[PDB]
């Protein structure tokens, strides 16, 4: 009836401090389609994050890629915050190189 | 090219 | 290789918040090429790949018309479905559609698909014969009787065997630089001790297209399917995909583990190990 999102946080290219890259949050396997996704830099919401057009898998579950340009450093902490009807509170997944 | 056939359920 | 064209429709009702949203996307293999969103400021079928942009005004206008007509029909279908399942008008519901064709290397139809869901569950599906139906429940049986009466299956077959295959071939030719190019995965193994007597071996595949791939860990030549953590294949955002497979091994036994990679872009399957 309702399916909770799987979440992956990762970079487009292998992370190299000081080199420009893309931060991705891929949310998948969820139903229904409404979902709230934020990319966080040091706990704060990144602006103007883009995302792919809504589509779904063979089991009818939805997937979306949220992405933003970023330049990784040693100190800065990145995460993805997801809320869905199946979640009592937003789930946060930290980016791990 | 999309399907031109869409019928009522 | 072989190829597929696929369209995905999502119609979602939202009582109190206007008419149902209709979103359509089109794909060749793992490459999206068109989109339509009824919530756009100016809703229209729009290009999402460079090789589709060369299609003229007639294409885009025709497709836009078809998408709006489709959207209307699916709003109606949401109402109908409300009736079929004795549901109230207060809840949000979703109709999904996925359809299209698969052709072989010679461009000949391998098979067709035309499948419908309601609230994430199978509703009704055109069988592989492109002439009969499989209904998932009694409501879908009502729909099935309607469509058998109106010979909808014939029209769908006419589309899937004709225009679907023809335009798929056309797209494959126009986008041959990308649609007919496989990018092999760039692979490597990482090693992370988790304790004094255990470590994680992670086999990485990056930058591959299309998405289909197989990563497996073997211990002493035997598949560790039950003990392997396998993440869902994920898009990088540059058309390519990523995947990894991880296994937890006893310290000092790392060299008994081998990662095996199968992908269309590889002339032969790869075997790799942790290289300290």
């Amino acid at each position: 009836i309702q399916r909770t999102p799987k979440i992956q946080v990762y970079s487009r290219h292998p992370a190299e401090n000081g080199k420009s890259n893309f931060l991705n949050c891929y949310v998948s396997g969820f139903h229904p389609s409404d979902i709230e996704v934020d990319l966080l830099k040091n706990g704060e919401r990144i602006e103007k994050v883009e995302h792919s057009d809504l589509s779904f898998s063979k089991d009818w579950s939805f997937y979306l890629l949220y992405y933003t340009e970023f330049t990784p450093t040693e100190k800065d902490e990145y995460a993805c915050r997801v809320n869905h009807v199946t979640l009592s509170q937003p789930k946060i997944v930290k980016w791990d190189r | 090219l999309s399907s031109p056939v869409t019928k009522s359920w | 290789g072989s190829h597929s064209m696929r369209y995905f429709y999502t119609a979602m009702s939202r009582p109190g918040r206007g008419e149902p949203r209709f979103i359509a996307v089109g794909y060749v293999d793992d490459t999206q090429f068109v989109r339509f969103d009824s919530d756009a400021a100016s809703p229209r079928m729009a290009p999402r790949a460079p090789w589709i942009e060369q299609e003229g005004p007639e294409y885009w206008d025709g497709e836009t018309r078809n998408m709006k007509a489709s959207a209307q029909t699916y709003r109606e279908n949401l109402r109908i479905a409300l009736r079929y399942y004795n549901q109230s008008e207060a809840g949000s519901h979703i109709i999904q559609v996925m359809y299209g064709c698969d052709v072989g290397p010679d461009g000949r139809l391998l098979r067709g698909h035309n499948q419908y869901a309601y609230d994430g569950k199978d509703y009704i599906a055109l069988n592989e014969d492109l002439s009969s139906w499989t209904a998932a429940d009694t409501a879908a049986q009502i729909t099935q009787r309607k469509w058998e009466a109106a010979r909808v299956a014939e029209q769908l077959r006419a589309y899937l065997e004709g225009l679907c295959v023809e335009w798929l071939r056309r797209y494959l030719e126009n986008g041959k630089e990308t649609l007919q190019r496989a990018d092999p995965p760039k692979t490597h193994v990482t090693h992370h001790p988790i304790s004094d007597h255990e470590a994680t071996l992670r086999c990485w595949a990056l930058g591959f297209y299309p998405a289909e791939i197989t990563l497996t860990w073997q211990r002493d030549g035997e598949d560790q399917t039950q003990d392997t953590e396998l993440v869902e294949t994920r898009p990088a955002g540059d058309r390519t995909f990523q995947k990894w497979a991880a296994v937890v091994v006893p310290s000092g036994e790392e060299q008994r583990y081998t990662c095996h990679v199968q992908h269309e872009g590889l002339p032969k399957p790869l075997t790799l190990r942790w290289e300290p």
